[PDB]
């Protein structure tokens, strides 16, 4: 469940919260796959 | 006292000399065929692990206190709080780990006894040793409880001075 | 040696069954028990088959040597030359089996003391004598004995 | 639910402009993990091995054998809920503050949920950012009415039992006395079996001008490199600068096994779901995060101040 | 098997999480070759081959040609079989220990088989790492309390008929009389033919801090590594540092034609079949490795120590 | 035979502990393929 | 007989009633003992009681 998911629909604010959080830790995940040093 | 001992703001810092601590592994060489026993002990007299224990029978049940050598029945290996029950090495099997002792400038290869206390102390204090104690390491002090690595291999047949 | 390895030319005769297990190779005991406590100690000289006492001191671990007395600890019973590792038996455990002794003067119910060698010798006491001494090979003699402890 | 919130749609459609936190260039990928809570503690288990003789030599028979003991250690962690609200239209009221190009009173600075939303979002992970850097809440340059916080919270500078060092107010301008407490500093650092590890620079942009200067045709920051790569097992050293700081250094491991940040998976600004309305245009929101979770081992962090008086 | 042993199971599932050894990095991928040999010894032949006289010249009728000559060598390499027991919670019992996040009594420092096995596991690797880089088994910082080895059973840091170099304690802090050792130590090197390979440098702490120090814009790094340069035909050098040596430098070359390691394919940790039960929820288990195989050329190993009393 | 496989059902302990060694070597022939110097 | 080994099943069920009685005893007096005198109990734990003590 993540909001960078076209299809993804969420039923509740608790699924929305959920899809939120993990929207933030795959955008974490594509920073530091982009991230150069 | 107690073995375990609480929550830490942060974590405590090779592979050698980890072992010193006072929960550490009593048994610095281990075997199966080792008799180990179960004992009451005495919740508020004396904490005996790591320490030479005695027999006491008392009126409800046989209890283990803090012992000399002369009245010597074992080592206490363990203990677990919850219960109070303390684990004891019967003398008649051989040991060889880590036990408290009250001097904190011990040599390596030293005669060593066990004084009222459950405690190693030099042999040279004049009481007439009767179990044969030899120390394998130098006392180190953790930060106040000192310990020591020992050998202990039955009783002495005449004692000594 | 314990087997001193020699290539021979002929077949020995071995069919008698008896006076056929005192020899110095039988290594271990004549009855032995699963619960019988054995370590493995690095040992100095040959202590097979004689009391042991171990000797502590680039510094290194204690080992074993030859001995009695009160410094006695084990008796070695097995021995490794390639490790150079010896199997010892302590103190604290009965043993049953054929030692190394001093002389022939060892006989039947008698009370025995490891020396200062590690050898068995007549009178603490260590053992008691269950046969006469044996001369396997020139002064090497094997007496059977049951080790209790000291007195 | 898309159907019914619309302050729902709004957030899940503009989620993807906030941008992303400056504090993970300061952590390595693995060094970073979340937890589920909100408030509350948690406690960690660290499980350690150590040998307690030389090992057994497997030769004929043999029943006593060296043996390997185990040791635990327990950190707490505090974890805490902040909340911030703010005002914006309604969503039946857009169309009457629909402007040429542009929504919102410029009179009465109001603004579209979404537009809000994002501007708050943007403000607080500011603000998180400060707190996971400095360890401390505040909302003013010299960095006075701190937000009381609770113990087991610290940031890299406050976190307990590292190595400080302090730099004397008479030698505030000689690199040479800063490079010698940095040495000090670096000497007592204690990183154990763990040393092969790359390490982490912050500085404030003072330090960062000293350093450029050139070395009493080499600079202070090459020298600073080579010291720390001495004992980094050669391995990589990075540099950053943060205006957050105020004459301070910091010296430290990108090892996970030494410094582990484990944030609450709602740390990030998230939206509640309570809204005030009322019969005017104007309604109100709220946003919530979570703070704490920096763990660090002893002597593995060096933080340097260089007193100005 | 895996229907009837669970522990078995445990070590097949969990075996992936042991990091691997850190003195892979000391040897090229060519120099090891495993070997099938748990205790003993285990004999060696290398062969070679050598001109009699210069080549016959073929011209008209000849039958008296030149002749080619072969040489054989024998080296005898001791392996050691040494074994560790841990304690653990039993598989019928860990469901009475499964506490919330984590599994296991910390009041009474047991753990899982799992868990128990990769720390023992990863314990025993640190001791074979020392083991091979230095040739000594040993538990305490002192280095004392040694296991006494077999013959044949040589590390990289004792290996005999080697070049060993000396720095006085008085010169202990004289980066230009430890460079002179190495430089004489890099002279009396004898490679022959095998000249043109990647070469390795092994540096304790305190040398690797010496090292960055400026060349008495140039660093004592940069020349050691030029002259190594110099003598290896240019080819690459490599600084690594540790924390299991102690004021030594160890210079040798990555080829497999001077120094190989044939180290046993049981070295690394495994279980063994027996696991003692009884009555409560306590089992023992027994780990086993393997010790030795290092060979090397005569004269290939530079091994400078500096004294520090 | 290596445990890597999902395939490999090993029988006894004898050829657990030969998939422990070849899981070991290939595991070496890995890290140095991946180490870059 | 002659020397009181029993097989398996018996000497569990006997072994089994043998607890239970232990069991109830315990339910009933909050005190574990073997003896009549009710002498030499077994010392437990806090916040362990039965219906008499």
């Amino acid at each position: 469940a993540s909001l960078l998911d076209s299809n993804f629909v969420p039923i509740n604010f608790t699924e929305f919260v959920q899809a939120i959080s993990n929207t933030y830790k795959q955008r974490r995940i594509q920073f530091y796959e982009n991230l150069k040093r | 006292y107690s073995k375990s001992m609480i929550e830490n703001k942060v974590f405590s810092s090779c592979f050698k000399s980890k072992n010193e601590r006072v929960d550490a592994y009593s048994f610095a060489c281990s075997s199966y065929t080792d008799k180990i026993e179960e004992y009451l002990y005495d919740p508020a007299n004396s904490f005996p692990y790591k320490r030479g224990v005695k027999l006491v029978p008392k009126e409800n049940s046989i209890y283990v206190e803090v012992g000399a050598d002369t009245d010597m029945y074992g080592i206490c290996v363990d203990v677990c709080e919850f219960s109070c029950t303390a684990y004891v090495l019967p003398i008649t099997n051989n040991f060889e780990g880590y036990l408290v002792t009250r001097n904190p400038s011990i040599k390596i290869g030293e005669i060593l006894d066990i004084n009222n206390n459950g405690v190693i102390i030099k042999a040279g204090g004049g009481p007439p040793t009767a179990i044969n104690i030899y120390a394998l390491s130098d006392s180190f002090t953790i930060n106040s409880i000192n310990l020591i690595k020992v050998a202990i291999f039955g009783n002495r047949g005449l004692e000594k001075t | 040696m314990k087997n001193p390895q020699h290539d021979a030319s002929l077949l020995s005769n071995s069919n008698e069954f008896r006076d056929k297990n005192v020899e110095f190779f039988a290594s271990g005991g004549t009855r032995t028990s699963k619960f019988d406590k054995l370590e493995n100690h690095p040992f100095l000289g040959y202590p097979y088959k004689r009391g042991v006492k171990r000797v502590i001191q680039s510094h290194y671990e204690p080992h074993v040597e030859a001995g009695g007395g009160e410094d006695l600890y084990g008796i070695c019973i097995d021995i490794d030359e390639f490790s150079k590792t010896a199997t010892i038996v302590p103190i604290t455990n009965n043993f049953e089996g054929y030692l190394v002794a001093k002389d022939s003067t060892v006989k039947v119910k008698d009370k025995l003391i490891f020396n200062k060698d590690g050898a068995l010798e007549k009178v603490t006491i260590n053992a008691t004598a269950l046969t006469d001494a044996k001369q396997i090979s020139n002064e090497v003699y094997l007496v059977k004995v049951a080790v209790f402890g000291n007195k | 639910l898309f159907d019914e919130n619309y302050y729902a749609k709004a957030v899940a459609n503009i989620i993807g402009e906030v941008k992303d936190p400056i504090m993970y260039k300061w952590f390595s990928p693995d060094q970073i993990e979340d937890v589920d809570l909100q408030m509350g503690y948690q406690k960690t288990v660290k499980w350690d091995a150590f040998l307690n003789a030389n090992p057994t030599t497997i030769a004929n028979e043999v029943n006593t054998i060296s043996t390997i003991g185990f040791s635990s250690e327990v950190v707490r962690l505090n974890y805490l809920k902040l909340q911030y609200k703010f005002r914006h239209l309604k969503q039946t009221s857009e169309k009457f503050y629909t402007s040429d190009s542009y929504i919102g009173d410029i009179n009465n600075n109001l603004l579209p949920f979404a537009q809000a939303y994002k501007l708050a979002s943007s403000e607080i992970i500011k603000l998180i950012n400060h707190f996971v850097l400095t360890g401390t809440v505040s909302i003013q340059k010299d960095g006075k009415n701190q937000k009381r916080l609770l113990p087991n919270m610290y940031g890299l500078l406050n976190m307990p039992e590292q190595i400080k060092e302090e730099v004397a107010s008479g030698d505030k301008d000689k690199m040479d006395k800063i490079f010698e407490k940095i040495e000090a500093g670096l000497s007592k650092l204690e990183l154990g079996d763990e040393f092969s590890t790359p390490m982490m620079v912050i500085v404030d942009p003072a330090t960062s001008l000293k350093l450029v200067k050139p070395y009493a045709c080499e600079k202070w920051e090459d020298v600073l490199i080579q010291t720390i790569k001495a004992i980094n097992n050669r391995e990589d050293v990075y540099i950053e600068t943060s205006n957050l700081l105020k004459h301070k250094i910091l010296i430290y491991p990108l090892n996970s096994e030494l410094i582990k940040f484990k944030p609450s998976k709602y740390m990030l600004p998230t939206p509640n779901e309570q809204v005030d309305k009322d019969s005017t245009d104007v309604a109100h929101s709220y946003i919530d995060f979570v703070l704490g979770g920096l763990l660090a081992t002893r002597k593995t962090i060096l933080q340097v101040n260089i007193k100005q008086s």
